[PDB]
């Protein structure tokens, strides 16, 4: 099974942006989610450190979570900088590698 | 300070292999492992082969396990990756990431390198 | 003193015609050599420290399933085959299912298909022979002279290194001459029938024909690229549902059961080298040219005044540490021992010659008391410092614990346990020879035999054997059974 | 450890196969047969300890048998 | 490999500690001793059986304790 | 004994206390009795194609 | 364990050795016998390990 995530785009006032990856019963359903943020041009970096946890700063404007064989990253509001591409890694356990998203151009509008 | 820098970029024609390199300093390099991810030029990103540098296991994403090899040769702390035949579609950048050992941390990447990138032209 | 209070030390007193003793130096535990003339002297093997190690095979503990193909042929009809069964990379098995019309047959029946799945197998187990030509072994030599901070001191000694390459050879005791090892690294360990297998950051020694009988997929040991296993199936289970369909499995990480099955092995190093512990060699070590600190020392004619409780070791030697008053320093210590208002002077003095080398720097001595209480005098007039100990024992206690000691040494050691104290004796060697048949007789029965089925078996035997009217086998089987029991209830160090 | 113990002889048979059945079918005379062929000299053994316990031949095979049997999956 | 065939049979020994002596020493009894308590029929039928081809209290008990000690290792 | 912290001379008492973290873990069910359901098909000769 | 599931016989389940706790989903849970999973060796008598 391979996990998907469409692109999405929001205006520079942070409404919400919902942007979600819906995986297997293999990948996501049993694994946490990895979530990923690439500024173009320069090497990702790591977004949620695990399952709804963040490694460092940009706190409210990166918030995600999973339920059941979906995860999704939640926001409290946007910025100018929160514009990059955006990744959700899992660990596959039947497929046993790590499954990474088909990518996502959110723009900040 | 912990972090991983590539060999720089490289640019070779169709059919010739290509060694892109991964120094890794600042910590216990047995510890964790390299991710090796892959990225083509304005595409999804593409994880393609992590390896233990504790023991030497590799775990090649299935398309890509015998068109590429990876070592560790712990004694430079130096995570080498070769490509067996390089084609012209295999046109990227080859990151190098640290994962940690455990299932949690299989899909987890922190201090990514910039990425060797390798131009295949004719 | 590197090896006082080790807890597995154990005396070699006497030496032969040519004045040499062979001795067995294990791991765990040194040996002090005591002559009538010569420094007693503590020896300890260290390591074996081998190197260049050639890699056999690699088991592999876990594996990934992938490229998972299909074919299935219909009934009354050859069995299926596809192209990646003759392929190296791949796992295949064939299986019978069910195949009628829904299925797309025309006639009814089982049907052959095959699963062949593409074997990357992640964490492997590399196993490593040692060649004798590159074996090493470490042997520290400390003369325990007379010195401050010395007792138990690991780090002190006169390092020699014995290679199966140039085994003899001569450590050169700063002091006390140079004692000589003529030694025979061959018979010291099996590292030919051996295996270090190394997972991960461990390694063990394992047996060479258990490695080769691991349930576990093996490849040839050359560095190449993308090998080619063997015996994939051990970590591949194909589910046949219902005989309807069948999928492909990989098992998982054999590492925790591989660990358990590695119960028995001795642990090893592999940071920093290969460095076997817990091995032993023999030694024969050739005290000829080795000499006493100044036996024309002139005695010491001020008291001596102690500088530490005295405090006696496991196996009874006291530890006497002094400091002498005087101001002639070099000289020799003037030590006495008596016995209830008696000079029986039973008391031993396992520090060969006692001089005090600077006069500013306290001296210590090891001594052997006798049995009973025993008053000991350290000085010449009556300013001489007197320490009165009771050792409490036995002398049948300690020829128990010393008989139940070299039982044990015929345990873990087998036809070369005979060669410890040897001074090259005829009723020694005959004994050593007798015992290498009965032993090799023996272990050739009860290679394999576990820690608990050994006692077993011997109660059994003993049993027998007080049952059986021929009384020339039941001696035999009451010996052997006795025999036994001691080594199950051994086994397992 | 817990590969010691496996699920084999519980009331739980159904019609569907189950988890590695073909392995676990035989790894234990496989294990046993191995033991018996790497290590021959306890044959002897147990035919010695089989003849001086075994007054009958039935008796004499059943306990070689136990022998050969019990001392491999003991270890 | 498989737990099944533990490294304590080989005639290598040595003075150090053996990896995981303490827990292998009695790791078979005990695995033997709870499939026991687990199921006790079987104890009434290694009785029968043993009561059935043992002649003397020697055989009988032999082939009882045999029959006791193969049944939960050999599963 | 000497040479290792004190005068006296035997054997000292040492424990050597360690974490311990999961990682993987393995979790047993319990079907609930109530919330199990069985699915039986009924298929009858109709002698559709 | 993982994406694999099986019907095992509840007592044997609970006679497997495995450190266990009370499956209350809580991150940091403490194990009962956790001891399987760990050995102590000792190097001769010197330490522990
Ligand atoms: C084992 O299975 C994997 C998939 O699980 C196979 O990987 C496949 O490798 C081929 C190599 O040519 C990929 O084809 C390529 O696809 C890209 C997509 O953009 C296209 O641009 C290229 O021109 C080429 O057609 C294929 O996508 C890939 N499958 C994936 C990624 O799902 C692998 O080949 C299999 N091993 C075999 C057949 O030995
Ligand atoms: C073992 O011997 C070493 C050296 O032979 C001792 O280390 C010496 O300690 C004294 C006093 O602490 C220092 O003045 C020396 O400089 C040290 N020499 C060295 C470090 O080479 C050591 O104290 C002895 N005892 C033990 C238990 O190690």
């Amino acid at each position: 099974s391979v996990l998907t995530q469409p692109p999405s785009a929001s205006g520079t006032p942070g409404q919400r942006v919902t942007i979600s990856c819906s995986g297997g019963s293999s990948n996501i359903a049993i694994n946490t989610v990895n979530w990923y943020q690439q500024v173009p041009g320069t090497a990702p970096k790591l977004l949620m450190y695990s399952n709804n946890q963040r490694p460092s700063g940009v706190p409210d404007r990166f918030s995600g979570s999973k339920s059941g064989t979906s995860a999704s990253l939640a926001i409290s509001g946007l910025q100018s900088e929160d514009e990059a591409d955006y990744y959700c890694a899992t660990w596959d356990d039947s497929l046993k590698d790590v499954l990474f998203g088909g990518g996502t151009k959110l723009t900040v509008l | 300070q912990v972090q991983l820098v590539q060999s720089g970029a490289e640019v070779k024609k169709p059919g010739a292999p290509v060694k892109v390199s991964c120094e890794a300093s600042g910590y216990t390099f047995t510890d964790y492992f390299i991710h090796w991810v892959r990225q083509a030029p304005g595409q999804g990103l593409e994880w393609m082969g992590w390896i233990n540098p504790i023991s030497g296991g590799t775990n090649y994403h299935p398309r890509f396990h015998g068109g590429v090899t990876m070592t560790r040769d712990t004694s430079m702390k130096v995570a080498y990756m070769e490509l067996k035949r390089l084609t012209s579609d295999d046109t990227a950048v080859y990151f190098c990431a640290r994962g940690r050992d455990f299932r949690g941390g299989y899909s987890q990447l922190d201090y990514w390198g910039q990425g060797t990138l390798v131009t295949v032209s004719s | 003193m590197r090896c006082v209070g080790v807890g597995n030390r154990d005396f070699v007193e006497g030496l032969s015609g040519a004045t040499w003793v062979d001795v067995v130096l294990e791991h765990g535990g040194c040996v002090t050599t005591m002559a009538k003339n010569k420094p007693t002297l503590d020896i300890e093997l260290q390591k074996t420290e081998a190197t260049q190690l050639a890699t056999l095979r690699k088991l592999c503990i876990e594996g990934k399933i992938t490229n998972v193909t299909t074919d299935s042929r219909c009934p009354t009809q050859g069995e299926a085959i596809l192209p990646e069964e003759q392929d190296q990379n791949y796992v295949c098995k064939h299986t019978y299912v069910d195949r009628g019309w829904g299925n797309g047959c025309g006639l009814f029946g089982k049907g052959s298909l095959v699963t062949c799945a593409k074997f990357q197998c992640l964490e492997l187990i590399e196993g490593k022979v040692v060649q004798h030509e590159n074996l090493k072994y470490t042997v520290i030599i400390t003369v325990h002279t007379g010195d401050q901070h010395q007792v138990g001191n690991e780090t002190q000694g006169v390092t020699a290194e014995i290679t199966p390459q140039a085994s003899t050879v001569e450590a050169i005791l700063p002091e006390y001459g140079t004692l000589g090892l003529e030694c025979s690294p061959r018979t010291g360990l099996d590292f030919n029938e051996m295996i270090l297998l190394t997972m991960k950051n461990k390694a063990w020694m394992v047996h060479r024909q258990w490695f080769f009988d691991l349930p576990l997929p093996w490849t040839s040991g050359a560095t190449t690229e993308t090998p080619t296993w063997n015996k994939k199936e051990l970590l591949v289970t194909f589910k046949n549902a219902h005989a309807k369909k069948q999928e492909v499995v990989v098992l998982g990480s054999q590492e925790g059961a591989m660990h358990t099955a590695l119960t028995g092995a001795t642990e090893i190093q592999t940071s920093g080298g290969t460095s076997i512990f817990a091995g032993h060699l023999k030694c024969r070590l050739k005290m000829d040219k080795l000499e006493l600190k100044g036996m024309s020392y002139a005695m010491c004619s001020n008291a001596f005044v102690l500088k530490k409780e005295v405090s006696e070791t496991q196996h009874g030697t006291i530890l006497i540490k002094v400091e002498y008053k005087g101001e002639d320093a070099p000289c020799k210590i003037p030590f006495s021992t008596e016995d209830g208002q008696g000079k029986a002077h039973n008391g031993r003095l396992i520090t060969a010659n006692p001089v005090v080398t600077k006069k500013e720097e306290l001296v210590n001595i090891e001594a052997e008391p006798p049995f009973g209480e025993s008053n000991i005098i350290i000085g010449i007039g009556d300013k001489a410092l007197r320490i009165n100990w009771y050792k409490k024992g036995s002398s049948i206690g300690k020829m128990f614990e010393a008989t139940a000691r070299g039982a044990r040494r015929m345990a873990i050691l087998g036809d070369t346990a005979w060669d410890f104290g040897s001074v090259g004796g005829v009723l020694n060697s005959l004994g050593k020879m007798v015992h290498q048949i009965f032993g090799s007789a023996y272990t050739a029965l009860f290679s394999g035999v576990s820690w608990i089925m050994k006692i077993g078996i011997g109660v059994l035997l003993t049993w027998i054997g007080l049952n059986s009217k021929n009384t020339s086998m039941s001696f035999s089987c009451i010996v052997i059974g006795i025999i036994t029991l001691y080594l199950g209830a051994v086994v397992q160090a | 450890s817990v590969a010691l113990a496996p699920h084999v002889g519980m009331g739980l048979d159904t019609r569907a196969q189950t988890w590695m059945s073909a392995e676990g079918a035989w790894r234990q005379i496989e294990k046993v047969e191995t033991w018996a062929f790497r290590h021959p000299g306890f044959t002897i053994l147990a035919l010695f300890l089989a003849h001086y316990i075994g007054t009958s031949l039935t008796q004499k095979v059943v306990i070689f048998i136990l022998l050969m049997l019990v001392t491999p999956s003991m270890t």
